[PDB]
């Protein structure tokens, strides 16, 4: 699995953001989040 | 074989990743690509008083 | 006699094909002894180092069960790989304080990890200051980029 | 990191962009063999790569 | 050599198991390694 | 024989280090690897991102500090915490001998 995670496709990684938040002030916010789907917890 | 030929340089190259000053590691986001490119400045990775030699 | 006649013939035969193996492999063990006694004391430590953070990272994979998380806040990066100055090495060395071993274990009342160098073609010890990255433009048509390469940032 | 196509990643010697996989399959594949950078050396990028 | 029989068996149970490791482990270090490599960090693609 | 203990569950993290084996196959689906991205712009740690070692290091550090923050959930203060290299009592390192 992690041997097909990095460095198949090119020099890089392969990161997906399914969902992200954003932290400043000391309120989140955030801007997408992905209930269902390729990241569902498991 | 190619373990033991290729692991030393990864351990050395994920050594030099982390940076003491703001811990964990750093990453970089990346026609194939774009003619130009930028590198506005280096941040401070490490103090005087963090280094310590092997 | 019948059974010393066996057991010669064949403990014969074992050691015919068994010895010279044994032999070079004792032989070729004696660096790798030294090597490995040399390094004694940045064992037990680092053993149970990596076993007291396996739950920590555990935590943070499975805390969600479908992600990872991480802070990221922006920070500069250092200057690219130079061709010559900066190919790998594999002559480390040593441990920390010039000798081998582990530190205290990191708390928050200590939080930084002190910086170790090791002979291995790169490094980011002088970065104790803010600069301007030396390859600050580039261009990927002709190669032709500003700034000037350097190991001295 | 800041900065923007700093090094320019390599693409030699890699998997081709037309068999690039979609990010919906979770699906495992076989890993090939013999991938890594493939440029002469040259430009500051992956100096430290696996020809090296 | 009791405790030994019993590791060395629990251990050659695996032997497949560990000759899989060692297969893919050299089968993709070189390839995963390679991204930390152009400086002193390791590039990400964020397709997001 | 020290370290026997801890060697199995050492065995989760000493082989693949910046990852645990436990949790692989949920985390990484496939190609790519999903990711939580916390994009943190507190006082603190932009502070630390670029004003450490210049002269402005407690510019906003000390401004967060007098504000309802608090030093212990902030990142600690590199100018202040005596990492082992130079804590009191000599350099703090463990040797098993």
């Amino acid at each position: 699995i992690i041997g097909r995670a990095g460095g198949i496709y090119g020099d890089f990684f392969n990161f997906y953001a399914c969902d992200l938040t954003l932290k400043l002030n000391v309120r989140t916010v955030r801007i997408t989040t992905q209930p269902s789907g390729r990241c569902t917890p498991k | 074989e190619t373990g033991l030929h290729a692991y030393p340089n990864l351990a050395a190259n994920v050594l030099n990743i982390n940076s003491p000053n703001q811990g964990g590691i750093i990453g970089l986001p990346v026609f194939n690509y774009l003619p130009f490119g930028m590198n506005l400045a280096s941040t401070a990775m490490t103090l005087p008083k963090q280094i310590a030699y092997s | 006699l019948v059974a010393a006649v066996g057991f010669g013939n064949t403990g014969g035969d074992i050691f015919e094909r068994g010895g010279p193996y044994l032999v070079r492999g004792a032989q070729d063990l004696l660096p790798t002894s030294a090597l490995l006694d040399e390094y004694s004391p940045a064992l037990f430590c680092t053993i149970r180092n990596y076993h007291d953070a396996a739950p920590k990272l555990a935590g943070a994979l499975g805390g969600n069960g479908y992600s990872l998380l991480t802070n990221s806040l922006v920070v500069g990066v250092g200057n690219p790989y130079v061709y010559p100055d900066n190919l790998p090495r594999v002559n480390a060395k040593g441990g920390p304080e010039g000798r081998p071993g582990c530190w205290q274990p990191i708390t928050r009342d200590l939080w930084p990890f002190p910086y170790l160098v090791m002979d291995t073609g790169a490094s980011i010890a002088p970065y104790n200051h803010f600069e301007l990255g030396q390859p600050m433009f580039a261009e990927y048509v002709w190669g032709r980029q500003v700034g000037e390469n350097t190991i001295n940032p | 990191g800041l900065g923007i196509n700093a090094p320019p990643p390599c693409l030699t010697g890699f998997l081709p962009a037309s068999q690039w996989r979609s990010p919906a399959d979770t699906r495992t594949e076989p890993l090939p063999s013999g991938l890594y950078c493939k440029i002469p050396k040259d430009a500051p990028n992956a100096v430290r790569g696996a020809r090296n | 050599l009791e405790q030994l029989r019993t590791v060395s068996d629990v251990l050659n149970e695996r032997k497949q198991d560990l000759a899989d490791i060692l297969t893919v482990a050299g089968k993709f270090i070189t390839s995963l390694a390679e991204a930390l490599a152009s400086g002193p960090y390791f590039k990400v693609m964020l397709v997001n | 024989g020290r370290a026997a203990p801890y060697l199995v569950g050492a065995l989760k993290l000493i082989l693949t280090v910046p990852f645990n084996i436990d949790n692989i196959p949920k985390a990484i689906r496939g190609d790519y690897i999903n990711v939580s991205l916390k994009l943190d712009l507190t006082l603190s740690s932009v502070d630390n991102a670029f004003l450490s070692g210049t002269g402005v290091s407690g510019m906003l550090r000390a401004l967060e500090q007098a504000w309802g923050r608090d030093p212990a959930t902030m990142i600690p203060d590199v100018r202040f915490t005596p990492n082992p290299h130079d804590a009191p009592g000599g350099p703090l390192v463990e040797r098993g001998e």
